[PDB]
């Protein structure tokens, strides 16, 4: 009972500690690629002109 | 009667399994038949088709019929295996560090005999690779001369095929000694474009056993050898593409002719086999811009093509003016002197693709000469 | 975190289990070697050791060789733990006495030891998935021993059967009417919910929709592997609505005796017809109610639906699901019992179904329906009548009674199945009070 | 938003529909692999008239392809645009058609009807607002006659408020490709009169007349014969798919072309028809196009329009043109020959002009004429039936499969009862 | 051999590549073929055994073997 | 390990052993010397079942060859795979039965029966889960008929849990082969009905028909007829050896066939049997396999099922095949020919599939069926004893040997106490 709650609490926070880091990295990488999307969009506008 | 059978795959844009089919070309009158291997039924009954030619039928070649694009993987049956089997021979031809100026003539004289062209590199050979290349004459008093010539200028490596292509390319080579070729005068590549028997124009394997090790040394299977002699950052740089069309009918040496006679400095060549997702990145700035982006995509990946870097010279006229407009029929009347004016037809099947926007220049150069081997 | 332990009994259950674990490997990206080509969704069916060697959370148990040896000689040799696989040395041979009473004690201690070893390294045990047949001696009696022990040891847990129901017309045995009544009588008290599956119903499904007039048992087993993949996926992936094994057993089971639903699937299309079809959520829901996509040969029009669970997976619009439910709650070909107006339970997952190299198609939508209906009394009555006509003058009784099993359990199982057939009728009867 | 369900009954109807789907897939920009490559975004506005969408943007035809012998389905599948159709809609049958209306209406044909109506009903239910059905078939012969007319009867029974278009091939006076064309065609017309709304009659000798005198060809093929019909079929339903001014759908064509409910027999026509030798010297304008339509050599049934009064005429132009040209040119036609137009219907011509032309071409026009001259095409078959029926010949098959002398006489009597008003309204 | 168009002529002409052979002094037919012939089996008694069981023919090690839906410039961008 | 002993006794039975062990050596790999020059690796695994092991790849067969006169013993040592049977497992005694069950079960046998038992134990123990012995005797005649029954008996006790299958040569119908056959074989029937678990009756006469009708072999030798029996002896144990879906252990072929205990006299039969000349034209497919199996001519025992019925039947279909077919063709047989099937036991079949075809084939099957018509067989044999005992014929020996007139009677009744059960249920 007590060790039963403790074990899954431990596993809970253990994969929390890494899902934290790589989710934040994924969000920042999405921001970087949408910045590059803005770059190629103005690039296309120049090509159209 | 007298039918030709091949086995092919097609990647369907829906469900991702490779559809396995059976292609059948009739040379008596140009007709296509396809059978299905998975379920033994019919597929596209025997119908006339005046866009498929005999030279397109080759192993590993990339053939388009009814927008259902095929790639060939087997020789059908033993009959056409005999007909186009021991015929085809793979050979590695080498432009020397000399006659790189007249590279187009040599590409053209391979193109004359029907020697179909599959891989193309322009590399400055490394120090370590030279002694691998010099196995044919190892430990004889010619290593210093042959090293000093070979590891001096950029060489151009060549994969070639036709029947008994070994001895047919030796027949283009003529005598091995270029001085002997001049004294004999048989109309060989050294007899027209040589200097001497250590710097002639071209020499490679003498048999298939040596052709195997030449192939492995110069075109590796995972790839490390050619240092990709491009000089990517050279400011006045432009990347253009001799299209899979112009490669298929065979215009590469003549394009090299037309561009070097204007003083523009060719700095890098490579043939790369286009795939769809990779064509999207080189033509990334075109979707939405041109209302027929899809035909440009399928013309790019409808076959092998050579990327090349051109260095800007010949003042006033830039490469955009040397190639002129986009459509060859725009260019035929308006500015009637461009390479896109008269070296190519239609609009789908143009000769070259330029960098269009200026800044957008080192990008292409990098794509096909840095971020893609 | 959220794991369910799979047990697979008999030659049948082991081959279904091999299909299930192949499809689980292709879902979670597990290669047959055991490693992963480099998220935590794999911790429902595959465990984790250092220097990653993800090992299945199952046991394949069988009383005779060549079936488990087929698995360890095949292409999944390195993936399975050696003691995970259990081999006997003497075949049960279609006898419930040789499944329950004589050769079960030579392996039940080792099987329970391995179940304990698996359950020790399992923080959340959402239940056991029991794959077995109502046919052979192993899958008939060894399962009865298994539930008898698991009711004692893990009595608060959930047990979900995926039984191979006997063929109502063709069959492969004469003692299936014996084995079916005996294992139903023993496992009726100890089961929580049992989805039954008919082989010749899947033959009809394959010949009509999958267009394979030459189907094998691998083709047969891959579809039921996809059934359990649809059912045990919400505790693996995330989605719109989360559904669990306990939630299944408490939604599909009105009465303690009545725990016999029927499984069915949608897109059963064969990779040359799935792209000329709209394949909308409404029509993949409508394909489940037709009396031809059912996995058991039993007409729903000859009965009343008591509960249904619709499990949707893929690019699924829940409001399109809701409109489909509103459309199918109107027509009079489908009737409910008068005491279950809220009969539909929805579970949506955000994972489109995978395909193995084989027979099914790339589908971006799928739905598995678990419909508990009183029509299955008709299918019970056929093998009930078979049991009467078979027991009229004591055919094949000598093996069972001489192996050690008492004679009176035939009458006990007969009366229990008669009581179950009696139990279904007033539940199906409309209320008048 | 409108949809039309396509049906092909018989071999002839099957190749005509195959060339139809090729031609309109060319016009809408559909590849044989199901995806889209095209040049105009105006083509996708009404793609859900003939094509139902699927997963991944793979447009499939809303067509059902039925025959009593599985030797035309594999030919259609092995055509260039073969695997665009739904394989469940390939409703075949391992039997023999036997070119017999009895075996198409009361035998294996009627046994296969109960299965083909399932996919017809599915294609009807998978639409928001269906408008019409179109059926490609041939009277002369079986399947397209027997199963075709029985499909017309059952679909009219199930959907009584929707337009029924039928593109029907009638036997020629020059030859006969079988020997039982009158026997099939009379029982065909007897069902087709009190059922469908727009019969469009096509004749093979008229096709050869067009292909030799107008188009100047020396070896025309069945691709050519069905291609003219495919161009007509695309140009009838084009105000509904492509935009413009004075749009006209099929029911508006029906209400402006059918004065009396039985009188719905039409002779189609397509007239930007240029030979290769005359294409360079051509002077393509609306004053040319109207004269080419009203020239009585391009009419795709072997009936002479100078032998009877036009009841109603409809013209669907396609292209950027002026309604000055259109309206006043069609008026000068009506005034140039007024004895060949009826007086009990004044201003008896209908104009519908699309903006989008057929691909490659600039100004097209499709002609549909309700006229008296269908009386020749019908009386001819009537005396052919009297000649072949006074001696009871070729009849034991019908009497064995379940036909009756009384209903054969009923079919002939109904053919005469429609030969009556075409003379009555032509002689006032 | 058979050499006569009495009964069993077809099978007398057949199987002499198998039956009608035994040296010169092997002794008649029944004295040397008393342990039987190569019947039952069709015609190929040195044919190899099949070892292509259903588990191995239906559970072969799978793979993707498809074109990569991954642009190269993407691959460098997300990797960097 | 489920190993299987192959007790074989009697000149006749021993010859059957030879060709049996040949089929097994062939379907496995054991060469006429021993070294396993086997090709695939699915055959060397389950060798235990029938083949043992010995330093040097040598796989001495776990067989027990017995006889009462060193005659065939030697003819086995030298001939086929002779030099493979252990020199010790060739137990033999100097005398001769003489076609008299007596010497076989009381005087002669007694001497050898004791020693033979020793060989068995030395071999048995070695097996892990000894699946169970299997004997090939010869009711019609001596030695086996007598010695065999005595062994079957004494060994049924020592180990009271091992299916003792017995492929026996029951006296043929017409042409006889021994005058004492009647009396002799009857004694055996008695002993067999209450000692053996499941026997399979084979009639040399029956196989003759199957050899000059289905195999059109001009001059059939006993060796040829022997191969057919050996093949059945292989098909019944296929699963216990090679892999396969739906395996079938010997105990199962019984548990799913034998209804009441006593009733255990079935009828064996191979399946893919075509002329050595017309084989290249054979369309081997489940349909044709089941046709040639549940037929009649292709049953290795004179007992036309048509004149009787069928309690339960099995079909060990070896070969990679689609069970849908197996299942359906099986049901077709049951449904169509219902009369030739009892109703008290529903589902009267035993689909069992392997995964390895008999070397040089694709599919194959072995029909085993409890035809109630095995009565006609025991009837003939009984209508012979009562045709003899009555006139105290050829009885002196038996009596003088040690048997008692009374004993003979017991058998007659026991026989008719089995020639009757198979009728009560065999008519319902
Ligand atoms: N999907 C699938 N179903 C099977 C398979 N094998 C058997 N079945 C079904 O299961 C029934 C009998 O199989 P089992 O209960 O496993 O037989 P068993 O438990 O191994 O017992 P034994 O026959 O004595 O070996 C058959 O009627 C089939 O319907 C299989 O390999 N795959
Ligand atoms: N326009 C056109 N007409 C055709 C074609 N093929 C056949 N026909 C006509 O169809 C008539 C016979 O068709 P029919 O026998 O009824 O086909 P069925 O309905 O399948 O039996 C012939 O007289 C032909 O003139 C075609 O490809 N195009
Ligand atoms: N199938 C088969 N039957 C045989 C063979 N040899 C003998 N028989 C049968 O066995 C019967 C007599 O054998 P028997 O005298 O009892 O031999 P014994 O056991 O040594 O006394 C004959 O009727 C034969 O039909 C054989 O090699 N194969």
């Amino acid at each position: 009972k007590s060790n039963e709650r403790d074990r899954l609490k431990a596993e809970w926070d253990q994969h929390n500690d890494r899902k934290f880091v790589d989710s934040l990295v994924k969000a920042r990488i999405k921001d970087a690629m949408q910045g590059f999307i803005i770059n190629t969009e103005e690039r296309r506008n120049k090509l159209r002109e | 009667s007298e039918r030709f059978v091949f086995i092919a795959e097609w990647y369907d844009p829906n469900a991702s399994l490779f559809r396995r089919y059976e292609l059948l070309f009739y040379p008596g009158d140009g007709s296509v038949e396809m059978h299905d291997v998975k379920n033994h039924r019919t597929f596209l009954k025997r119908t006339k088709y005046e866009d498929l030619h005999l030279e397109d039928l080759f192993i590993g070649n990339k053939v388009n019929v009814f927008s259902r694009q095929l790639v060939l993987i087997d020789y059908g049956d033993q009959y056409t295996a005999r007909q186009l089997g021991s015929k085809k021979e793979k050979t590695l031809a080498l432009i020397k560090p000399d006659a790189v100026s007249k590279a187009g003539e040599i590409i053209e004289i391979i193109n004359k005999a029907g020697f179909t062209l599959t891989k193309l590199k322009m590399m400055t050979l490394s120090r370590k690779e030279a002694t691998d290349f010099h196995i044919d004459h190892q430990s004889r008093p010619f290593l210093n001369e042959l090293i000093q010539f070979i590891t001096s200028g950029p060489i151009i490596a060549m994969e070639i095929l036709r029947d008994d292509a070994i001895c047919e390319w030796k027949k283009l080579l003529g005598p091995a000694n270029s001085g002997l070729a001049r004294t004999d005068a048989p109309g060989s590549i050294r007899a027209v474009f040589g200097t001497d028997g250590i710097r002639n124009a071209a020499h490679g394997p003498d048999s298939l056993s040596c052709a195997a090790r030449e192939m492995e040394l110069f075109f590796p299977s995972s790839g490390v050898c050619g240092p990709a002699n491009t000089a990517k950052f050279t400011n006045c740089t432009t990347c253009c593409i001799v299209k899979p069309h112009a490669i298929s009918e065979g215009l590469l040496g003549k394009i090299l002719m037309a561009i070097r006679d204007a003083g523009f400095e060719i700095s890098a060549m490579q043939m790369f086999n286009m795939d769809r997702v990779n064509v999207e990145e080189f033509y990334e700035v075109y979707k939405g811009v041109v209302s027929e982006y899809n035909e440009m995509v399928t013309e790019m990946y409808s076959g092998p093509c050579v990327a090349m870097e051109i260095q800007q010279t010949n003042p006033t006229m830039t490469f955009r003016e040397f190639c002129g407009p986009a459509d060859p029929e725009i260019a035929r009347h308006l500015r009637p002197g461009t390479l896109r004016a008269i070296f190519g037809k239609t609009k789908i099947q143009n000769a070259v693709h330029c960098t269009d926007l200026p800044e957008d220049g080192l990008l292409e150069v990098q794509y096909f000469f840095k971020i893609l081997d | 975190q959220r794991e369910c332990i799979s047990v697979h009994v008999g030659q049948a259950g082991v081959q279904i289990g091999n299909a299930c674990w192949e499809l689980y490997c292709l879902e979670h990206g597990i290669q047959p070697d055991g490693q992963m080509p480099s998220d935590d969704s794999f911790n429902t069916f595959f465990s984790e050791t250092g220097a990653g060697k993800h090992v299945p959370r199952a046991v394949f148990v069988d009383l005779e060789p060549t079936v488990i040896d087929e698995v360890r000689t095949g292409t999944y040799r390195q993936l399975f733990h050696p003691e995970q696989l259990i081999t006997g040395k003497e075949d049960a041979a279609n006898n419930y006495a040789r499944g329950h009473y004589t050769i079960g004690k030579e392996l039940i201690d080792l099987v329970l030891d391995r179940i304990r070893k698996l359950a020790d390294q399992c923080t959340g045990l959402q239940g056991f998935l029991i794959f077995h047949s109502f046919g052979g001696g192993t899958g008939s009696g060894f399962t009865s021993l298994l539930m008898e022990r698991l009711s004692v040891d893990y009595g608060k847990k959930s047990k979900l059967e995926f039984s191979i129901y006997p063929a109502p017309q063709v069959s492969t045995a004469v003692v299936e009417p014996y084995n079916s009544i005996l294992t139903t009588h023993t496992t009726l008290e100890h089961s929580d919910c049992a989805f039954m599956v008919d082989n010749e119903a899947i033959y009809d499904i394959c010949r009509r929709n999958l267009d394979i007039e030459r189907p094998t048992y691998t083709n047969l087993n891959r579809l039921i592997s996809q059934i359990v993949s649809s059912i045990t996926a919400s505790l693996r992936f995330d989605g719109a609505l989360n559904v669990d094994l306990t939630e299944f057993q408490t939604n599909l089971v009105p009465y303690p005796r009545i725990h016999f639903p029927l499984a069915t699937y949608a897109p059963v299309i064969s990779a040359e017809k799935a792209y000329h079809e709209q394949l909308s959520v409404a029509e993949i829901t409508n394909a489940c109610f037709e009396p031809a996509n059912q996995m058991v040969k039993c007409d729903p029009r000859h009965g009343k639906y008591m509960a249904c669970c619709l499990l949707y997976r893929g690019d699924v619009v829940p409001k399109d699901v809701n409109a489909a439910i509103a459309a199918i709650k109107t027509k009079r070909s489908i009737q409910f019992v008068d005491w279950c107006p809220t009969g539909f339970k929805v579970g949506i997952n955000y994972q489109p179904p995978t395909v193995v190299p084989g027979d099914l198609a790339k589908v971006q939508r799928a739905v598995c329906m678990l419909s508990n209906t009183t029509a299955i009394a008709e299918a019970w009555a056929r093998l009930d009548h078979k049991f009467d006509l078979m027991y009229a003058k004591r055919a094949f009784v000598h093996w069972y009674v001489g192996e050690g099993m008492e004679e009176g359990e035939f009458s006990e199982a007969r009366e229990d199945m008669a009581a179950l057939e009696k139990d279904y009728e007033e539940v199906g009867m409309d209320s008048v009070e | 938003m409108r949809e039309i369900v396509h049906l092909q009954a018989g071999q002839c109807g099957n190749q005509i529909g195959a060339k139809f789907w090729e031609v309109i897939s060319d016009e809408h920009g559909i590849d044989p692999t199901g995806t889209y490559h095209g040049d105009s975004d105006l083509q996708l506005e009404r793609i859900n008239v003939y094509y139902n969408e699927a997963t991944g943007g793979k447009y499939v035809p809303r067509a059902v392809l039925v025959d009593l012998e599985p030797g035309t389905m594999d030919s259609v599948r092995s055509g260039p645009f073969g695997q665009i159709f739904r394989p469940d809609n390939f409703v075949f049958g391992q039997s023999g058609a036997g070119n017999n209306w009895a075996k198409g209406h009361y035998t294996e044909g009627a046994e296969l009807v109960d299965s083909v109506l399932d996919v017809v009903r599915k294609e009807a239910e998978s639409c928001d607002c269906l408008q019409g059905f179109q059926l490609t078939h041939s009277l002369g012969g079986g399947t397209g006659s027997g199963m075709g007319t029985l499909l017309i009867s059952k679909i009219r029974e199930e959907y009584p408020d929707r337009i029924m278009n039928t593109f029907s091939v009638v036997p020629s006076p020059k030859v006969s490709d079988t020997v039982v064309e009158p026997y099939n065609a009379t029982l065909s017309v007897h069902q087709l009169v009190e059922n469908t709304d727009e019969t469009y009659c096509i004749d093979n000798e008229a096709l050869y007349d067009i292909c030799f005198r107008t188009l100047k060809l020396t070896t025309p093929t069945y691709g050519d014969l069905n291609h003219l019909v495919s161009a007509t079929m695309s140009g009838v339903t084009t105000c509904l798919r492509f935009p413009g001014q004075l749009n006209a759908d099929l029911r508006k064509l029906a209400v402006n072309m059918v004065p009396f409910p039985r009188l719905h027999f039409f002779m189609p026509g397509f007239a930007p028809l240029t030979s290769r030798g005359s294409q360079q010297y051509r002077a393509l304008t609306v004053p040319e196009l109207t004269q080419q339509m009203f020239d009585a050599k391009n009419m795709m049934a072997a009936c002479d329009p100078r032998h009877g009064r036009y009841l109603t005429v409809a013209a669907v132009f396609r292209g950027r043109m002026s309604m000055k040209e259109v309206d006043e040119q069609m008026l000068n036609v009506q005034n140039k020959n007024s004895s060949y137009f009826v007086e009990w219907i004044p201003n008896n011509v209908k104009t519908a002009v699309c903006d989008i032309p057929p691909r490659g071409l600039k100004m097209s026009a499709t002609f549909i004429g309700n006229s008296t001259a269908i009386q020749e095409l019908f009386k001819r078959i009537s005396e052919q039936f009297t000649a072949m029926f006074r001696r009871k010949a070729f009849l034991h098959w019908y009497t064995g499969e379940g036909m009756d002398e009384m209903e054969f006489t009923e079919a002939e009597s109904n053919m005469n009862d429609l030969g009556n008003p075409v003379v009555t309204r032509g002689a006032c | 051999r058979g050499q006569c168009l009495l009964y069993n002529w077809e099978e007398e002409r057949a199987t002499n590549h198998l039956d009608q052979v035994p040296s010169m002094q092997d002794g008649s037919e029944s004295f040397f073929f008393r342990h039987g012939h190569q019947g039952l089996l069709t015609l190929w008694p040195q044919s190899p055994m099949s070892s292509r069981t259903t588990q191995k023919d239906s559970y072969q090690p799978p793979g993707n073997h498809s074109q990569p839906v991954r642009g190269k410039r993407e691959a460098m961008l997300e990797m960097f």
